[PDB]
């Protein structure tokens, strides 16, 4: 009864720095479609198994999705460090969610480079878990006061990806959706 | 295996409004949206509209804001459309179908589209009124081909409306029959004819009959064929 | 059940060489399954050595087994493998491959397991035993100097299946194996029919039949 | 929005061949927001191909889709005598726009039509009108030319033409061309000639008749 | 081994001497991937630079932006560190993602000797910026035209 | 690493009553959000791969009846079997899976309990071809006893031996839980010929006093 098609079978996925929230509840959710889709290549799940969650049911089915370069699909795991893992989207510790990813090279790429998907490269601090930062202002490397101009120490933070149909076996952009099943002691707990 | 059912063909007069219905069964009616598409006789389709099934917020076509209203009921799992300000040029066919292009929950584009349709519905409108048929024989002329064949026909004109149930000797002849599509004329009325070719031997050896019944005007007529 | 786990057969080696064992899974939803390995000493509990994922070959090892055992996976035929670089005398045990969906999940489905040992080959020998004075008398036969296990013992080709006790084979001082089987029989039919110990050995593929009578 | 024309409007092919329908737009479009639908005559439409590469439930494996950018192709591979229908390529990237439809027809040899021309009897005299008819049968293909001449003079705005669909047993058509007029104008002009020119005819065939004959 | 970075920044030669004699890293890096040669060139502590390059420090190292020590050392205006880096054999036509050539910074900061010392071993004048511009126009842009005619004539 | 412990290692209870096993951890095994213990209870009969019995320390895996239960909290838990069957003899294991890695317990052995049984003791020397091989194996056999505890000793011409008797025990018996034990003594041909009378002594609760069977070589 939960529209799992819209989150899974959509058309436009935003970039990692503009990852899309998708809150979902108030249904009965069927997982057999996720059981044996025969197309996901990296179905991995932490804390709670998906073969046996059918009995139990809470709220907080917080789940999101984006598109990301293939290799770093391993870097999305609690207690794991990396460039995008630290710097664009980082899981907390004590995980309870469930990661799913699959290849979509056939459609989300155009010869010559599809310059639409970008990702942050640096940040002064390191982000807290499950928080979003979107900001396009310049980076001031050194002691030069920079207001709105680009220079030897003023650099554009956001950088564009490179997607090719004939890219490397990890260089194609995969689609990633991660679900996260939690609970709260408050009443009015809608099941699934 | 899901079932879609629509109402029957309708006849109206100009300036009125027309309400039609679509009934869905065999699937969770609250999980998919409804799509309505029309087609003019002999022309390609054109998109009327799409409507969600949970939030009630919908998406109409750009060209049809002030004429069509869309409603859905979850209790009976039905979808009704009411079209206003009809004109004589709008006589057409309509179809209801299940959408897989706009998600019925949040409303974003997906992969796929109109999967299962209905049976189609026929709509007509004119300034004319129901009228009995005008029958006319066409036996082969005095110059009927000797070394060849002759053509036998029965012609109907000024009959309102479509259809007409036409048979020759009450279904005795089944092969070589041609019934013609209804064609409009400047008067706005109807015309049709039915033809079979026969060998020259059957010219003066057997007499044929056209029976025509027009149920909307419940008129039954029978006419023999006399060679001349 | 919805998941099938299979393993390789029983096979033992001399010490020094490597070791290749494998575990395969089959069914619906296997793509959400991790493969772990469990060890049992003879007469003891379970120990954990390693766990792995079939797709991306993510490995986790026990704190006490790094370097001695190699864990590998292959997603093409969708199985997992265990390698042993060197074999010791203390590596004779029974190993299980088992499946668990996810991390921090119950280890629910299991295979059958396979055993490994180290010794030097020899075929067995069998000797009889019959008592004399009554009530019931105990007949038997013993077998010595065989390896590997097992030997199928039999009593009149299985015609007598009550009061049978075959002693679980136990290694002696020099590492070989000995066994003994006994029954109790009423003293009425002592000298009417024969008693025969049948022993079959697959590794030596030898059939031996031993005749038992009381001593005059 | 986006213009869409498949072209050609008729893809008449002999049974036992391959069909490659081409769909084209003006601007660029996604490879995941377009579909192909089928329309049998007198029967409701159905879904054939979605996502430009995938297939729906219970679809024969002869159908495939490909293409990208602004050009798309549907391949039928095997043409059976059930697959004759009007096909539509449809987009939904921005709003949604349907194609123009394409007709696939059975090739056969040339056809020689047979023509019968009949004027009305006094059953039209009872009314205040007059209606003459020309009928052609067993011609090929749909194109043809028919004309009238009232005393060697063609008049416009008074004739209607009707054609049937493809024949199920021989795959040909029969056409009716009817000329209507007021009865008063019927009897003050003497000669009426019905002429036909068509590729199926070697020469234009003419039949001239009189009010009394 | 992060001590050597701040030691080189602070310009305390004895501390870097004893630490690298004790086994300090020759390529210790921060999260931003900065190199001790970069810090030494920024602070102009020539002795630390020569000491570090004696053991074979990363003369062609790049940070997250691809900055090379020659670029920063030309930017500050240190006369001898640039030429010792050049004589060791670092790249002179190196350009970051922004595509800044050392000649570009040299013209921007109005430092002339670095231009010719780069040109001595074959520095390239074919630099392409966002508009494909070379060092000539920037040299005339910096408000000091006396630089521009030299690159015009040094070709 | 998290450590466990079980109690008792072995247990003796009649048929059709309650049996208990207690498993204690080293640290807390509770997960913060999900208030369900990350423990597991396994059963394993001889010659069998294990079959999971209890998961999440309180939830019953499909395919087993209600007669098993688990309770506890914090770091202490207990599994109880009610109305056991004769089939219910196996080895039971507690193991957590809170985080990498997991550590099992030492193990639990269950056994049916009933009345004391009178055992039977026999003695045998080997046959001639065994002696001509070069070895001599003399066997003491003791059978159909309950309880298990029964001391066994040898005597060579009323003199003791050391490191010569090997003891073998069988498993539970399906009929009346009476077991069989053997003591084997191996020696040289000459050393066998170096003495006359061999005696075997047994001690058991089924015997008021130790029972000795002795025989002289060749008679
Ligand atoms: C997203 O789109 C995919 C693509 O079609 C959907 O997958 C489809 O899911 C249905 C679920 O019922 C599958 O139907 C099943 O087919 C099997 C095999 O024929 C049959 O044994 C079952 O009884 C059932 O009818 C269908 O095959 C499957 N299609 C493909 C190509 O995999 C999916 O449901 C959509 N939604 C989500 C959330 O993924």
């Amino acid at each position: 009864l939960c529209p799992f098609g819209e989150v899974f079978n959509a058309t436009r996925f935003a970039s990692v720095y503009a990852w899309n929230r998708k809150r979902i509840s108030n249904c009965v959710a069927d997982y057999s479609v996720l059981y044996n889709s025969a197309s996901f290549s990296t179905f991995k799940c932490y804390g709670v198994s998906p073969t046996k969650l059918n009995d139990l049911c809470f709220t907080n089915v917080y789940a999101d999705s984006f598109v990301i370069r293939g290799d770093e699909v391993r870097q999305i795991a609690p207690g794991q460090t990396g460039k995008i893992a630290d710097y664009n989207y980082k899981l907390p510790d004590d995980f309870t969610g469930c990661v799913i990813a699959w290849n979509s090279n056939n459609l989300d790429s155009k010869v010559g480079g599809n310059y639409n998907y970008l990702y942050r490269l640096f940040r002064k601090s390191n982000l807290k878990p499950f928080e979003r930062d979107i900001s396009t202002e310049i980076y001031q490397a050194g002691s030069t006061p920079c207001n709105g101009v680009e220079g030897f120490n003023c650099y554009f933070p956001l950088q564009s990806y490179g997607f090719q149909p004939t890219n490397g076996v990890g260089y194609q952009p995969y689609r990633v959706v991660v679900l996260s099943f939690e609970l709260l002691h408050a009443p009015a707990t809608v099941c699934g | 295996q899901v079932q879609l059912v629509q109402s029957g063909a309708e006849v109206k007069k100009p300036g009125a409004s027309v309400k039609v219905s679509c009934k869905a069964s065999g699937y969770p009616f609250t999980s998919y949206g409804i799509s309505w598409v029309r087609q003019a006789p002999g022309q390609g389709l054109e998109w009327m509209g799409w409507i969600s099934t949970y939030n009630g917020n919908t998406n109409y076509a750009q060209k049809f804001q002030g004429r069509v209203t869309m409603t859905t009921d979850t209790s009976t799992t039905t979808g009704y459309m009411e079209l206003r300000r009809l004109r004589s040029d709008d006589t057409a066919v309509y179809y209801c179908a299940r959408d897989y292009t706009r998600g019925a929950w949040f409303g974003e584009s997906l992969i796929g589209g109109f999967d299962n349709w209905g049976q189609g519905t026929l709509v007509t409108v004119s300034s004319a009124s129901t009228k009995g048929p005008s029958v006319f024989p066409l036996a082969p002329s005095s110059k009927s081909t000797s070394g060849g064949t002759a053509a036998l026909g029965c012609l109907v004109k000024d009959y309102f409306p479509e259809p007409v149930t036409v048979s020759w000797n009450s279904g005795a002849l089944t092969s070589g029959v041609h019934t013609f599509p209804a064609v409009l004329q400047s008067s706005g009325l109807y015309s049709l004819s039915s033809v079979v070719t026969v060998p020259s031997s059957s010219l003066g050896t057997q007499t044929y009959i056209c029976n025509v019944n027009h149920k909307p005007s419940n008129t039954k007529v029978d006419k023999k064929v006399e060679p001349k | 059940t919805q998941m099938q786990l299979v393993q390789s057969g029983t096979e033992v080696k001399k010490p020094g060489e490597s070791l290749k064992i494998s575990c395969k899974g089959s069914g619906y939803g296997f793509i959400t399954y991790w493969i772990g390995w469990v060890r049992q000493m003879p007469g003891k509990g379970l120990e954990w050595m390693g766990i792995i994922y079939p797709g991306d070959s993510e490995t986790r090892y026990s704190p006490s087994f790094q370097g001695q055992v190699t864990i590998s996976a292959d997603k093409s035929i969708n199985t997992a493998y265990l390698q042993w670089s060197s074999l010791k005398a203390s590596d004779t045990a029974i190993y299980y491959c088992a499946g668990g969906s996810g991390i921090s999940t119950p280890m629910d489905v299991w295979g059958q397991g396979t055993t490994v040992t180290v010794a030097s080959t020899k075929g067995p020998s069998v000797f009889p035993l019959a008592p004399s004075s009554g009530g019931t008398a105990a007949l038997g036969c013993l077998v010595k100097d065989y390896f590997p296990e097992p030997v199928t013992v039999s009593w009149n080709s299985g015609a007598l299946t009550s009061g049978v006790h075959t002693f679980p084979a136990v290694l002696q001082s020099s590492g070989l194996y000995s066994l003994s089987s006994v029954v109790t029989v009423p003293s009425s039919s002592l000298g009417t029919q024969t008693y025969i110990c049948n022993v079959n050995h697959k590794p030596s593929n030898t059939k031996v039949d031993k005749k038992v009578e009381p001593k005059s | 929005e986006i213009v869409l024309t498949q072209s050609p409007g008729t893809l008449s092919l002999s049974p036992g061949e391959r069909a490659t329908l081409s769909c084209r737009a003006s601007q660029t479009v996604s490879s995941t927001s377009l579909a192909w639908y089928q329309q049998k005559p007198g029967q409701a439409p159905r879904l054939l191909i979605y996502g430009a590469s995938s297939r729906a439930t219970g679809i024969p494996d002869r159908f495939s889709g490909s293409g990208s950018g602004t050009d798309f192709t549907l391949t039928i591979s095997r043409l059976e005598p059930e697959d004759f229908a009007v096909y539509y390529c449809q987009q939904h990237d921005t709003s949604l726009t349907f194609g123009g439809g394409t007709k696939v027809e059975i090739k056969r040899t040339v056809a020689a039509p047979s023509v019968f021309i009949f004027p009305p009897s006094d059953e039209q005299l009872k009314s205040g009108t007059a209606s003459v008819v020309c009928l052609l049968n067993n011609f090929y293909p749909r194109e043809a030319k028919v004309q009238w001449k009232v005393d060697n003079a063609l008049q416009s705005g008074n004739s209607q033409e009707s054609v049937t669909e493809q024949d199920s047993k021989d795959s040909t058509y029969s056409l009716s061309s009817t000329l209507t007029l007021s009865k008063a104008d019927y009897e003050k002009h003497k000669v009426y000639a019905c002429e036909v020119t068509h590729q199926g005819l070697s020469s234009p065939v003419t039949k001239s008749f009189n009010r009394g004959e | 081994g992060k001590k050597l970075l701040e030691a080189a920044r602070a310009g305390q030669d004895d501390e870097v001497r004893i630490l690298m004699a004790n086994g300090a890293d020759v390529n210790a890096c921060d999260p931003s991937g900065i190199t001790p040669l970069h810090l030494a060139a920024d602070k102009g502590h020539l002795e630390i630079v020569e000491v570090l390059l004696k053991y074979g420090a990363d003369v062609n190292a790049m940070d997250v932006w691809g900055r090379t020590p020659l670029h920063l050392a030309a930017f500050t205006g240190h006369l001898e560190i640039v030429e010792v880096l050049l004589k060791y054999g670092a790249d002179v036509n190196a350009c970051d993602l922004n595509g800044y050539t050392p000649l570009h910074l040299a013209a921007g900061r109005g430092h002339l000797e670095i231009v010719e010392v780069l040109l001595k071993n074959g520095a390239g004048v074919n630099a392409q910026d966002k508009f494909g511009k070379t060092a000539f126009d920037i040299s005339i842009d910096n408000g000091n035209e006396d630089l521009a005619e030299i690159l015009q004539s040094s070709s």
